[PDB]
């Protein structure tokens, strides 16, 4: 669970982030880093380079609604499951993504967290972000059968 | 590295599996999926119920696949190159769930080799499935 | 979560098994399949080819005891976190053991049911033996800190 | 594997650490330590807070065997064959530990630089933290 000094760190870093900025990166370097991530989005275009995937604008469309989905979630920490439960279910039952993904991308969205925020995303604020990654991939995985 | 003795190991039970691999390959998967059910993610035109056709006939394919590993053990990647383009570029699985189906693999393993699976067996089957594993997943990236 | 069927085939199962003798083997390949793990069983005497492991008498007695535990937390498979607590807390700040090893050992022992009851460990046997394995873990790891 | 790219992304990111290597392997021990505490389990006998001589001490160690396994990036099992031993044989890390600390790792490298961490740069990063896990971990069986 995320102490109430934790939960106002991430949501003070957060109030800095341009969702759909922050979108488009993690979900483009998910499928950059992570390149079996691409399977989901064959239809998508250009994945060919580092710079396509980055620059590929249905990557960056579907960046901004993941990410703003994770962004309205950070309003319910204490509900993660709940609040994600119709999308896992989605996710489980017409989209067929494996969950590590969430994970994967988890991972990602910390790297361009800290990449963006230097020195500001100290070792604490990094410990706050791990634990919300951890519950939103946890709780987008809950209902998977 | 799979030493001489696993080797050894792996090319004994195998070989006592004999014909009966391509059924412990479809009873693998069905472990596979029935215990860790987010592996069922990468198989949405599958029918999985339990004597489904097309796990059975997917099972007989990791199993000649794993047979063709064992005849190959000292030359694994080449053997597996197309499998490993296969997985990397096409199906795309994650990697973590090479681990879950080597586990059920094993445990496959376990239920029908009585006497060879000991614990130095055990050791080396795990030791060789890992080593599919990685090959399997070494064109990810 | 257990589903009723799952928890019924997790006790008949259980009814079968020979805790001392099953714990004995469970950590006895523990330290042969994962070798590293015998770092945490620096006292325990001969540990120096598998059938010295395996016929070790405190392997053979320590593991007599882990699966005792384990035994007696399948009376409270709904509140897993609970009864392992203490046995949690125990396992991080004295033994200072790496949990993973709990995910380990949970795999091992369902290779050790699956090699001792061969195709009376169905996959539904099994399966419902593998979120035990992963709730056992789970509650040995909760209290780490 | 490492391809050429890969090599010279991580020679070129890595390089730019140059005198801060130490400094930064500290901190990405920091923050494996806070954000997984799990990890705490192999360093009982350190004072582990914030600053402390050990920690310090030890990232450098780390950080100097990255240093080593980039300038010798085509041979890193020679390269790196006494900490694979030393690993494998005194210490009990379990293997996902070291995914633990090459991905603190490479938050730390993303947080000190800016310029360099691409998204390019950023997988082979992390490929090569990869591979060096891999080597520390190849004798463990
Ligand atoms: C933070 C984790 C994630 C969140 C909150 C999230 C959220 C969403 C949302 C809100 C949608 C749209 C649902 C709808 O159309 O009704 C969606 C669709 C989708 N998501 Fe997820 N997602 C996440 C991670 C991922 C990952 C990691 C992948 C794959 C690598 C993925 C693959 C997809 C796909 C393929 C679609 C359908 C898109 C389309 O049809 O255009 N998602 N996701
Ligand atoms: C020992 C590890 C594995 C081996 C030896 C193996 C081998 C194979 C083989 C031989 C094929 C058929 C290739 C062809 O049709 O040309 C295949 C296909 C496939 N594998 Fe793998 N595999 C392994 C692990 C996995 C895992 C862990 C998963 C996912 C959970 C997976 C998912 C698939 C899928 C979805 C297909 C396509 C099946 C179809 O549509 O018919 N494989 N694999
Ligand atoms: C099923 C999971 C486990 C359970 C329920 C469990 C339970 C226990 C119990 C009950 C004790 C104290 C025994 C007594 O009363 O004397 C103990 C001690 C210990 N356990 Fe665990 N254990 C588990 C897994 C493990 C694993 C996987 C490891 C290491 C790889 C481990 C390492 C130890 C050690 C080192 C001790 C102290 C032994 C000594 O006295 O030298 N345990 N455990
Ligand atoms: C990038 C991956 C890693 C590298 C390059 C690395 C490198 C090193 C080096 C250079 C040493 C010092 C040996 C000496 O003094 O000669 C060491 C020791 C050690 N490492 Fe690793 N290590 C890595 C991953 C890990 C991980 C993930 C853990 C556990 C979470 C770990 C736990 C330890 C411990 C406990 C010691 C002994 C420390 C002492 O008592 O001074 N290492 N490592």
């Amino acid at each position: 669970h995320l102490t109430p000094e934790e939960k106002s760190a991430v949501t003070a870093l957060w109030g800095k982030v341009n969702v759909d900025e922050v979108g488009g990166e993690a979900l483009g370097r998910l499928l950059v880093v992570y390149p079996w991530t691409q399977r989901f989005f064959e239809s998508f275009g250009d994945l060919s380079t580092p710079d396509a995937v980055m620059g590929n604008p249905k990557v960056k469309a579907h960046g901004k609604k993941v990410l703003g989905a994770f962004s309205d979630g950070l309003a319910h920490l204490d509900n993660l499951k709940g609040t994600f439960a119709t999308l896992s279910e989605l996710h489980c039952d017409k989209l067929h993504v494996d969950p590590e993904n969430f994970r994967l991308l988890g991972n990602v969205l910390v790297c361009v967290l800290a990449h963006h925020f230097g020195k500001e995303f100290t070792p604490p604020v990094q410990a706050a972000y791990q634990k919300v990654v951890a519950g939103v991939a946890n709780a987008l995985a809950h209902k998977y059968h | 590295v799979l030493s001489p003795a696993d080797k050894t190991n792996v090319k004994a039970a195998w070989g006592k599996v004999g014909a009966h691999a391509g059924e412990y390959g479809a009873e693998a998967l069905e472990r596979m999926f029935l215990s860790f059910p987010t592996t069922k993610t990468h198989f949405p035109h599958f029918d999985l119920s339990h004597g489904s056709a097309q796990v059975k006939g997917h099972g007989k394919k990791v199993a000649d696949a794993l047979t063709n590993a064992v005849a190959h053990v000292d030359d694994m990647p080449n053997a597996l190159s197309a499998l490993s383009d296969l997985h990397a570029h096409k199906l795309r699985v994650d990697p973590v769930n090479f681990k879950l189906l080597s586990h059920c693999l094993l445990v496959t393993l376990a239920a029908h080799l009585p006497a060879e699976f000991t614990p130095a067996v055990h050791a080396s089957l795990d030791k060789f499935l890992a080593s599919v594993s990685t090959v399997l997943t070494s064109k990810y990236r």
